[PDB]
């Protein structure tokens, strides 16, 4: 932990093919499992962050 | 639309079904876009479709009954289809409704239907139903089903 700035590692997610993966792999899992996007938060920095527990796919993040 | 029969279908009435059933997909159509846009997946929007139990009963209505009846084609589409994430349906046979006095609804006949064993409401009766879809018990059956 120290350096945490706004876009950290999104020069490397624009070309690299490797990142990416890395990237759109963790961040469908945060969105499935948890409600959120970890790029939205890296990319925009949001002050506040909702999740919403509805629907079926909510219940289950909801459990987690 | 009012003694409007099926030779007499004609402008108004084409209009009345896209108001009443057309424009309504268009709008819930809408919706699922703007929600996905964003990737909102788990903030669905419960619709409360007015339907009748009285589909052709009466005559007289235009193409009201038509209108009716086809929003009950969004309780299987929504299995079907790829939008539940984003929209839910309540439907909600409304019955009868008391208006204010005299002329308003049937208001003349409706102590009359009442002696068969039915029941009327007052607008504020039927507010309170509707209101019971939005509770959050019948929110959360809505998003299973």
């Amino acid at each position: 932990q120290g350096s945490q700035e706004q876009g950290m590692g999104m020069d490397l997610y624009k070309t690299s093919k490797a990142a990416q993966d890395v990237w759109n792999r963790a961040d469908n899992h945060f969105k499935d499992t948890y409600g959120f996007s970890i790029l939205d938060i890296v990319i925009n920095n949001p002050v506040n962050l909702t999740i919403h527990f509805g629907g079926e796919k909510g219940k289950r993040i909801r459990e987690n | 639309e009012q003694g409007i029969e099926l030779e007499h279908i004609d402008s108004k009435s084409e209009f009345a079904h896209r108001i009443m059933l057309t424009n309504i997909l268009r709008m819930m159509g809408c919706v699922k876009k703007q929600k996905s846009a964003r990737g909102i997946e788990t903030r669905p929007a419960q619709v409360i479709l007015p339907m009748s139990p009285n589909h052709g009963t009466f005559g007289g209505d235009g193409m009201y009954s038509e209108s009716k009846l086809s929003l009950e084609t969004l309780f299987n589409r929504w299995h079907s289809e790829s939008w539940a994430n984003q929209l839910t349906v309540c439907g909600a046979i409304i019955g009868w409704t008391r208006g204010t006095g005299l002329m308003s609804a049937n208001n003349i006949i409706a102590e009359g239907i009442e002696k068969m064993g039915v029941r009327t409401f007052s607008q504020k009766e039927m507010a309170f139903n509707l209101l019971g879809l939005l509770t959050p018990e019948v929110v959360e059956l809505c998003q299973k089903s």
